[PDB]
Protein backbone atom coordinates (compact mmCIF):
# COMPACT_ATOMS: atom_id res chain seq x y z
CA UNK A 1 0.00 0.00 0.00
CA UNK A 2 3.14 2.60 0.22
CA UNK A 3 6.98 2.88 -0.03
CA UNK A 4 7.51 1.56 3.78
CA UNK A 5 5.39 -0.99 3.71
CA UNK A 6 6.91 -2.53 1.24
CA UNK A 7 10.77 -1.99 2.60
CA UNK A 8 9.79 -2.85 6.22
CA UNK A 9 8.28 -6.21 5.22
CA UNK A 10 11.26 -7.14 3.33
CA UNK A 11 13.73 -5.91 6.11
CA UNK A 12 11.45 -8.34 8.47
CA UNK A 13 12.25 -10.93 5.73
CA UNK A 14 16.03 -10.51 5.43
CA UNK A 15 16.22 -10.27 9.02
CA UNK A 16 14.25 -13.32 9.33
CA UNK A 17 16.23 -15.20 6.96
CA UNK A 18 19.63 -13.83 8.56
CA UNK A 19 18.21 -15.09 12.05
CA UNK A 20 17.63 -18.59 10.20
CA UNK A 21 21.45 -18.75 9.25
CA UNK A 22 23.35 -17.33 12.83
CA UNK A 23 20.73 -20.45 14.21
CA UNK A 24 21.73 -23.02 11.46
CA UNK A 25 25.55 -22.22 12.36
CA UNK A 26 25.48 -22.20 16.00
CA UNK A 27 23.62 -25.74 15.90
CA UNK A 28 26.51 -26.97 13.96
CA UNK A 29 29.09 -25.65 16.38
CA UNK A 30 27.46 -27.45 18.84
CA UNK A 31 27.63 -30.49 16.99
CA UNK A 32 31.30 -29.75 16.48
CA UNK A 33 32.16 -29.63 19.44
CA UNK A 34 30.96 -33.24 20.39
CA UNK A 35 33.75 -35.56 21.43
CA UNK A 36 34.97 -38.47 19.35
CA UNK A 37 33.58 -36.42 15.95
CA UNK A 38 35.02 -38.68 13.28
CA UNK A 39 36.21 -36.89 10.30
CA UNK A 40 32.89 -38.11 7.92
CA UNK A 41 31.45 -36.35 10.87
CA UNK A 42 32.82 -33.49 10.41
CA UNK A 43 32.76 -33.31 6.82
CA UNK A 44 28.84 -33.89 7.11
CA UNK A 45 29.19 -30.78 9.16
CA UNK A 46 31.01 -28.46 6.50
CA UNK A 47 28.73 -29.37 4.00
CA UNK A 48 25.53 -28.15 5.88
CA UNK A 49 27.60 -25.21 6.48
CA UNK A 50 27.88 -24.31 2.93
CA UNK A 51 24.33 -25.53 1.92
CA UNK A 52 23.13 -22.82 5.00
CA UNK A 53 25.21 -20.12 3.24
CA UNK A 54 23.48 -21.00 -0.25
CA UNK A 55 20.46 -20.77 0.83
CA UNK A 56 20.90 -17.32 2.50
CA UNK A 57 22.37 -15.76 -0.09
CA UNK A 58 19.20 -17.29 -1.94
CA UNK A 59 16.69 -16.53 0.38
CA UNK A 60 17.67 -12.65 0.88
CA UNK A 61 17.94 -12.71 -3.15
CA UNK A 62 14.14 -13.45 -3.04
CA UNK A 63 12.62 -11.29 -0.64
CA UNK A 64 14.56 -8.21 -2.34
CA UNK A 65 13.52 -9.50 -5.87
CA UNK A 66 9.97 -9.66 -4.71
CA UNK A 67 10.02 -6.01 -2.81
CA UNK A 68 11.15 -4.88 -5.95
CA UNK A 69 8.23 -6.51 -8.32
CA UNK A 70 5.95 -5.38 -5.14
CA UNK A 71 7.54 -1.65 -6.33
CA UNK A 72 7.21 -1.95 -9.39
CA UNK A 73 3.35 -2.50 -9.37
CA UNK A 74 2.98 0.33 -7.43
CA UNK A 75 4.63 2.52 -9.95
CA UNK A 76 2.12 0.79 -12.14
CA UNK A 77 -0.64 1.65 -10.44
CA UNK A 78 0.37 5.31 -10.40
CA UNK A 79 0.92 5.15 -6.49
CA UNK A 80 4.67 6.49 -6.54
CA UNK A 81 7.09 8.79 -8.97
CA UNK A 82 10.10 7.79 -10.94
CA UNK A 83 11.66 9.27 -7.26
CA UNK A 84 9.86 7.50 -5.15
CA UNK A 85 10.32 4.24 -7.43
CA UNK A 86 13.90 4.40 -7.16
CA UNK A 87 14.63 5.60 -3.86
CA UNK A 88 12.96 2.41 -3.15
CA UNK A 89 14.67 0.18 -4.62
CA UNK A 90 18.01 2.06 -3.75
CA UNK A 91 16.68 1.53 -0.39
CA UNK A 92 16.71 -2.36 -0.99
CA UNK A 93 19.85 -2.50 -2.25
CA UNK A 94 21.20 -1.28 0.85
CA UNK A 95 19.27 -3.62 2.73
CA UNK A 96 20.48 -6.55 0.45
CA UNK A 97 23.76 -5.34 0.89
CA UNK A 98 23.57 -5.03 5.18
CA UNK A 99 22.10 -8.75 5.09
CA UNK A 100 24.55 -10.02 3.11
CA UNK A 101 27.29 -8.47 5.22
CA UNK A 102 25.85 -10.47 8.49
CA UNK A 103 26.00 -13.63 6.81
CA UNK A 104 29.26 -13.39 5.50
CA UNK A 105 30.63 -12.46 9.00
CA UNK A 106 28.17 -15.50 10.64
CA UNK A 107 30.21 -17.41 7.89
CA UNK A 108 33.93 -16.07 9.03
CA UNK A 109 32.98 -16.82 12.80
CA UNK A 110 31.46 -19.93 12.29
CA UNK A 111 35.02 -21.32 10.21
CA UNK A 112 37.27 -19.48 12.67
CA UNK A 113 35.29 -21.28 15.75
CA UNK A 114 35.44 -24.72 13.72
CA UNK A 115 39.50 -24.18 13.17
CA UNK A 116 40.16 -24.24 16.57
CA UNK A 117 36.79 -24.75 19.03
CA UNK B 1 12.36 -24.49 -24.23
CA UNK B 2 15.09 -24.34 -21.78
CA UNK B 3 14.14 -27.60 -19.89
CA UNK B 4 18.36 -29.27 -18.89
CA UNK B 5 19.46 -27.60 -16.00
CA UNK B 6 22.34 -29.79 -17.09
CA UNK B 7 22.03 -27.75 -20.52
CA UNK B 8 21.90 -24.63 -19.16
CA UNK B 9 24.67 -24.99 -16.42
CA UNK B 10 27.34 -26.79 -19.32
CA UNK B 11 26.36 -23.62 -21.52
CA UNK B 12 26.95 -20.79 -18.64
CA UNK B 13 30.02 -22.45 -17.61
CA UNK B 14 31.35 -22.67 -21.20
CA UNK B 15 30.50 -18.74 -21.53
CA UNK B 16 31.91 -18.01 -18.24
CA UNK B 17 35.34 -19.32 -19.63
CA UNK B 18 35.51 -17.10 -22.35
CA UNK B 19 35.40 -14.69 -20.33
CA UNK B 20 38.45 -15.95 -18.09
CA UNK B 21 41.89 -16.90 -16.69
CA UNK B 22 43.54 -17.63 -20.40
CA UNK B 23 40.09 -17.54 -22.58
CA UNK B 24 40.37 -21.17 -23.59
CA UNK B 25 38.21 -24.26 -23.15
CA UNK B 26 39.55 -26.84 -20.81
CA UNK B 27 39.22 -30.39 -21.69
CA UNK B 28 36.69 -31.55 -19.55
CA UNK B 29 34.25 -28.76 -20.82
CA UNK B 30 34.67 -29.51 -24.21
CA UNK B 31 34.25 -33.32 -23.41
CA UNK B 32 30.73 -32.65 -21.26
CA UNK B 33 29.37 -30.73 -24.49
CA UNK B 34 30.21 -33.52 -26.77
CA UNK B 35 28.93 -36.26 -24.42
CA UNK B 36 25.48 -34.39 -23.34
CA UNK B 37 24.92 -33.19 -26.18
CA UNK B 38 25.14 -30.13 -25.62
CA UNK B 39 22.40 -28.24 -28.31
CA UNK B 40 22.09 -24.92 -26.09
CA UNK B 41 24.39 -22.18 -27.59
CA UNK B 42 26.78 -20.43 -25.31
CA UNK B 43 25.46 -16.89 -27.05
CA UNK B 44 21.84 -18.19 -26.82
CA UNK B 45 19.68 -15.10 -24.95
CA UNK B 46 18.63 -17.40 -22.13
CA UNK B 47 22.19 -18.19 -21.45
CA UNK B 48 23.64 -14.83 -22.06
CA UNK B 49 20.66 -13.49 -19.30
CA UNK B 50 21.51 -15.83 -16.72
CA UNK B 51 24.97 -15.45 -17.06
CA UNK B 52 24.80 -11.41 -16.30
CA UNK B 53 22.51 -12.77 -13.22
CA UNK B 54 24.69 -15.05 -11.99
CA UNK B 55 27.97 -12.63 -12.59
CA UNK B 56 25.78 -9.95 -9.85
CA UNK B 57 25.30 -12.50 -7.80
CA UNK B 58 29.50 -13.87 -7.41
CA UNK B 59 30.27 -10.15 -7.43
CA UNK B 60 27.89 -9.32 -4.31
CA UNK B 61 28.94 -12.40 -2.14
CA UNK B 62 32.58 -13.46 -3.81
CA UNK B 63 33.92 -13.39 0.07
CA UNK B 64 31.64 -16.04 1.06
CA UNK B 65 31.76 -17.94 -2.10
CA UNK B 66 35.68 -17.98 -1.76
CA UNK B 67 35.82 -18.90 2.04
CA UNK B 68 32.83 -21.85 1.03
CA UNK B 69 34.68 -23.01 -2.37
CA UNK B 70 38.26 -23.54 0.19
CA UNK B 71 36.24 -25.16 2.23
CA UNK B 72 34.63 -27.70 -0.12
CA UNK B 73 37.98 -28.03 -2.12
CA UNK B 74 40.25 -29.16 1.13
CA UNK B 75 38.79 -33.04 0.24
CA UNK B 76 39.33 -33.46 -3.28
CA UNK B 77 38.76 -37.63 -2.64
CA UNK B 78 34.56 -37.59 -3.01
CA UNK B 79 34.05 -34.13 -4.69
CA UNK B 80 31.17 -36.06 -6.90
CA UNK B 81 29.45 -37.27 -4.15
CA UNK B 82 30.14 -34.24 -2.26
CA UNK B 83 28.26 -31.85 -4.73
CA UNK B 84 25.18 -33.69 -4.62
CA UNK B 85 25.25 -33.70 -0.95
CA UNK B 86 25.46 -30.14 -0.66
CA UNK B 87 22.26 -30.03 -3.46
CA UNK B 88 20.18 -32.22 -1.47
CA UNK B 89 21.25 -30.31 1.49
CA UNK B 90 19.52 -27.02 0.02
CA UNK B 91 16.62 -29.03 -2.07
CA UNK B 92 15.74 -31.86 -0.57
CA UNK B 93 12.55 -30.71 1.15
CA UNK B 94 11.15 -29.94 -2.76
CA UNK B 95 10.86 -26.12 -2.34
CA UNK B 96 13.08 -24.49 -4.81
CA UNK B 97 12.87 -21.05 -5.32
CA UNK B 98 14.48 -18.97 -8.13
CA UNK B 99 16.95 -17.36 -5.72
CA UNK B 100 18.12 -20.97 -4.30
CA UNK B 101 18.75 -21.74 -7.95
CA UNK B 102 20.49 -19.21 -8.40
CA UNK B 103 22.50 -19.00 -5.59
CA UNK B 104 23.30 -22.52 -6.40
CA UNK B 105 24.37 -22.27 -10.50
CA UNK B 106 26.18 -19.28 -9.10
CA UNK B 107 28.34 -20.85 -7.03
CA UNK B 108 28.44 -24.07 -9.19
CA UNK B 109 30.00 -21.77 -12.27
CA UNK B 110 32.37 -19.59 -9.82
CA UNK B 111 33.60 -23.15 -8.74
CA UNK B 112 34.40 -24.33 -12.36
CA UNK B 113 35.91 -20.75 -12.64
CA UNK B 114 37.85 -21.38 -9.88
CA UNK B 115 39.23 -24.90 -11.19
CA UNK B 116 39.51 -24.17 -14.81
CA UNK B 117 42.00 -20.73 -14.67
CA UNK B 118 44.27 -22.97 -12.31
CA UNK B 119 47.14 -24.95 -13.77
CA UNK B 120 47.88 -26.28 -10.32
CA UNK B 121 44.18 -27.83 -10.22
CA UNK B 122 44.76 -31.88 -10.96
CA UNK B 123 42.85 -32.96 -14.55
CA UNK B 124 41.00 -35.65 -12.51
CA UNK B 125 39.86 -32.92 -9.99
CA UNK B 126 38.72 -30.72 -12.20
CA UNK B 127 36.88 -33.46 -14.25
CA UNK B 128 35.20 -35.20 -10.87
CA UNK B 129 33.77 -31.69 -10.41
CA UNK B 130 32.33 -31.16 -13.62
CA UNK B 131 30.73 -34.48 -13.39
CA UNK B 132 29.43 -33.62 -9.88
CA UNK B 133 27.46 -30.66 -10.66
CA UNK B 134 26.36 -31.52 -14.07
CA UNK B 135 24.91 -34.51 -12.30
CA UNK B 136 24.12 -32.93 -8.87
CA UNK B 137 22.36 -30.32 -11.05
CA UNK B 138 19.53 -32.48 -12.82
CA UNK B 139 17.66 -32.57 -9.55
CA UNK B 140 16.05 -29.05 -10.58
CA UNK B 141 14.45 -30.47 -13.66
CA UNK B 142 11.47 -31.32 -12.56
CA UNK B 143 10.73 -28.03 -10.57
CA UNK B 144 11.77 -26.27 -13.97
CA UNK B 145 9.68 -27.90 -15.79
CA UNK B 146 6.24 -27.10 -13.58
CA UNK B 147 7.68 -23.72 -13.54
CA UNK B 148 7.66 -23.49 -17.86
CA UNK B 149 11.35 -23.66 -18.12
CA UNK B 150 14.90 -21.54 -17.36
CA UNK B 151 12.84 -19.10 -19.63
CA UNK B 152 10.11 -18.47 -18.34
CA UNK B 153 11.29 -18.43 -14.86
CA UNK B 154 12.94 -14.95 -14.72
CA UNK B 155 10.09 -13.05 -16.51
CA UNK B 156 7.86 -12.80 -13.45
Amino acid sequence: ADPKKVLDKAKDQAENRVRELKQKLEELYKEARKLDLTQEMRRKLELRYIAAMLMAIGDIYNAIRQAKQEADKLKKAGLVNSQQLDELKRRLEELKEEASRKARDYGREFQLKLEYG
Amino acid sequence: SAYSTREILLALCIRDSRVHGNGTLHPVLELAARETPLRLSPEDTVVLRYHVLLEEIIERNSETFTETWNRFITHTEHVDLDFNSVFLEIFHRGDPSLGRALAWMAWCMHACRTLCCNQSTPYYVVDLSVRGMLEASEGLDGWIHQQGGWSTLIED
